[PDB]
Formats: C-alpha cells, sequence, structure tokens
C-alpha cells in the first residue's frame, strides 16, 4: 500500500502494487524510451508475488498455523500431530505454478462411535445367525491400495481432508466442501472449481446482524404468548466474486473415494452457485504492463527494483533457517 | 547504408502497417544514454 502513488495520467494503473491495465498492453504506441523487461522486472515481481500468494491466499480455509514462538505450547505439537492422519504425497497445479502437498485427515470423532457402534451389531448379527507365497503379498498390497485399510475402512464417507504446502509447513487449510469435484480415471487428474467472494466477511457480518434481528423479533413475539441462507436474503450486499479452478494430479483410487464421499450435495450447492452468479459482482480482468519508461517512471522502477532486492534478502533467510 | 534500405522500406504516403513504429522507437531511443541507476 506504501508503494509511491503514480503520477497521473500515467498510461497504467497500479493494481496489486504493480503496474496494470484492463486492455493488452501497447508498449509500442505507448512508449518512447521502454526498458527491458530485465530492467523493469515486473514479470520477476509479479511471478514471484503470484507463487507467494498461491503459498498464503484466501483460496481454503485456514485452519491451523505453526503458533509463532516450561511453556506447555510445545507439548500441544504431538497433540495436533495425532490429531490428523498421514497420507501420501500429491501435486497440486496453480495457474502457470505448481505445487506439491502431502495428505492429512481430520479425525470425525462420530465417525468413529458410529464405526464402533456398527461393528457391535455386526457382531451381535453374525452370533444370532449362527518361500512364502509372494503373489499373496502383490494381492494384499494391490487390495490395499485399491481397497481400504481399517483406517481408510472407517473414514470412507465424512472423513475430513487437510491440506498442507510441503514448500511451507506452517499453515494447513481447508478443502472446500462448496466445490466441483471431477476425478479424471484416465489421467489420474482431479479438477475442482469454487466460486470465492472477495467482501465474504461483509456479507457474513450482515449475515450475523439479520440473524440477530430475526432472534429479536421472534423474542418479542414470545414475550407475548433455521437454514438462513445470506446469498438468497434480498438485502446482502453485492458480492464482489470470483470463479475459481484447479487441478490436482497424483492420487490414488483409494483416496478419490474419501475424497469424492466428503464434498456436498451437488444440486444445492449448484443453486446456490447459480444465485450467486445472477447476484455477484464479477471481477475484471486485466492485463499487465511489464515495459515501463525509465525517464517518466524512474521513480516506480526504482520502487520496484528496491522492493525485489529486500524480497530476495529476506528469501535466502528462509533456507538458512532450515 | 542498411538504414538506407531501411528509410526506403518507411511509408510513401501510402496505406502502410504499424511495423514502422517499432523501428521508430528504435531511432527515438538513441536519443540519450540510458541512466539506469541499479542493474537488475
Amino acid at each position: 500500500a506504501s508503494r509511491a502513488k503514480l503520477a497521473t495520467n500515467r498510461p497504467f494503473e497500479i493494481v496489486a502494487g504493480l503496474p496494470a491495465s484492463v486492455e493488452l498492453p501497447n508498449y509500442n504506441s505507448s512508449l518512447t524510451h521502454p526498458q527491458s523487461i530485465k530492467n523493469s522486472g515486473v514479470l520477476y515481481d509479479s511471478l514471484v508475488s503470484s507463487r507467494r500468494t498461491w503459498v498464503q491466499g484466501e483460496m481454503f480455509e485456514l485452519y491451523w498455523r505453526r503458533p509463532k514462538k516450561e511453556s506447555p505450547t510445545s507439548g500441544t505439537i504431538p497433540l495436533i500431530r495425532d490429531k490428523m492422519q498421514k497420507m501420501c504425497d500429491c501435486v497440486m497445479s496453480g495457474g502457470p505454478h505448481t505445487f506439491k502437498v502431502r495428505l492429512f485427515i481430520l479425525k470425525n470423532d462420530k465417525i468413529e462411535q458410529k464405526w464402533q457402534d456398527e461393528q457391535e451389531l455386526k457382531k451381535k448379527e453374525k452370533e444370532l445367525k449362527r518361500p512364502k507365497r509372494k503373489r499373496r503379498k502383490n494381492a494384499i498390497k494391490e487390495d490395499k491400495d485399491m481397497q481400504l485399510t481399517a483406517f481408510q475402512q472407517k473414514y470412507v464417507q465424512g472423513a475430513e481432508i487437510i491440506l498442507e504446502y510441503l514448500e511451507f509447513t506452517h499453515s494447513r487449510y481447508y478443502l472446500p466442501k462448496k466445490s466441483v469435484v471431477e476425478f479424471l480415471e484416465d489421467t489420474d487428474e482431479i479438477i475442482i472449481s469454487w466460486i470465492v467472494i472477495h467482501n465474504s466477511k461483509e456479507i457474513e457480518k450482515f449475515k450475523t446482524k439479520k440473524i440477530k434481528a430475526k432472534l429479536k423479533a421472534d423474542q418479542k413475539l414470545n414475550k407475548e404468548d433455521v437454514s438462513f441462507n445470506p446469498l438468497f436474503e434480498a438485502d446482502c450486499p453485492t458480492p464482489l466474486y470470483t470463479p475459481m479452478t484447479m487441478k490436482l494430479s497424483g492420487i490414488h483410487k483409494r483416496f478419490n473415494q474419501i475424497i469424492r464421499n466428503s464434498v456436498s450435495p451437488m444440486e444445492e450447492v449448484v443453486k446456490e452457485m447459480e444465485k450467486i452468479l445472477q447476484i455477484g459482482t464479477r471481477l475484471s480482468g486485466y492485463n499487465l504492463w511489464y515495459q515501463l519508461d525509465g525517464y517518466d517512471d524512474e521513480a516506480l522502477s526504482e520502487s520496484l527494483r528496491f522492493e525485489l532486492n529486500e524480497w530476495e534478502h529476506a528469501m535466502r533467510s528462509r533456507r538458512h533457517k532450515r | 547504408s542498411l538504414d538506407l534500405s531501411a528509410l526506403a522500406n518507411f511509408p510513401s504516403f501510402g496505406e502502410y502497417d504499424k511495423k514502422i513504429v517499432h523501428q521508430i522507437n528504435t531511432e527515438i531511443n538513441k536519443d540519450l544514454e540510458i541512466k539506469i541507476k541499479t542493474q537488475p
């Protein structure tokens, strides 16, 4: 935000701190002394920003962050480790960028209790009704790869999935329940799509206000003698919204069932999305001007250069901390 | 010498295309030395 306030009438606007315009840049018409992309680095800045944002953005709801340091808070690390189960390593693409992930399950205790009750019922039903062969080891391996081991047999449906970045293990995010999931059997690729609202906090707070108003009205009526959906409500503020889509690759057959079971009934979210699409304000698509004039944009160029220098200076320490 | 061939390429009161403007910028860029303060 503290970036230099661009001089009036520049042929670009500063979007996310960088020079961009809605229309495709016409350098040849607009620039007399264009600095090279090497000189500008705008492309570099954009790429670093993109990757970092993908590491830290709002795409998935955050749920756990490593606490910024005989404090017992150390003892909670193994507890948080055990509250999730450990699962195998998978690749993700974010726009032009790609990332890698290991998978972790969030232990739904109701599924554990119901599994114990189901085993009780099945046992009671059964009681009421009443060298070594390596090929068998290969069969067991394949069965455990496409059928389910005990932890997978309990967590088939309603299991909870946590995402973590293998290049940034500090943050954990929820897999979107309000998402469309397609499992490509031929390519082993999974595409996830969801709509995201930039002022969602505004909508949630107005939703809370409406809930309070309805509760007050019900209390007033009671003094004499609910699937509240903010997106349906006529007084909901305009969502600034974006539709998003992402592809996963590298997930194995057994995990697909867990994932496929985990997401919400499709028609309901489809109708919700259609409402969002009527009421939403779509994010406008714009084009970055990677080339800047060395004379009119000298301040902007140097500012970008300085910020890049600081970013790189910090980035070395990140691995030096490992 | 090659610029003279380039000069003959220049528009001659016809219907010529934008690509000339690239050469124009090439000549314009020659105006002064580039005061690039900090190397990228």
